[PDB]
């Protein structure tokens, strides 16, 4: 993006991803560990 | 203009 202003969230946050963030702990299982 | 957005 041109970069003027908040230069990243216009890198995905379009039809170039539909603004993923997700994978915050898809794999988080984690609980008490054993 | 580069509407990423």
């Amino acid at each position: 993006i041109t970069x003027i202003s908040l230069c990243x969230p216009g890198c995905k946050x379009g039809a170039l991803m539909g603004c993923n963030m997700k994978x915050a702990x898809c794999n988080c299982s984690i609980h008490v560990s054993k | 203009a580069x509407k990423x957005x």
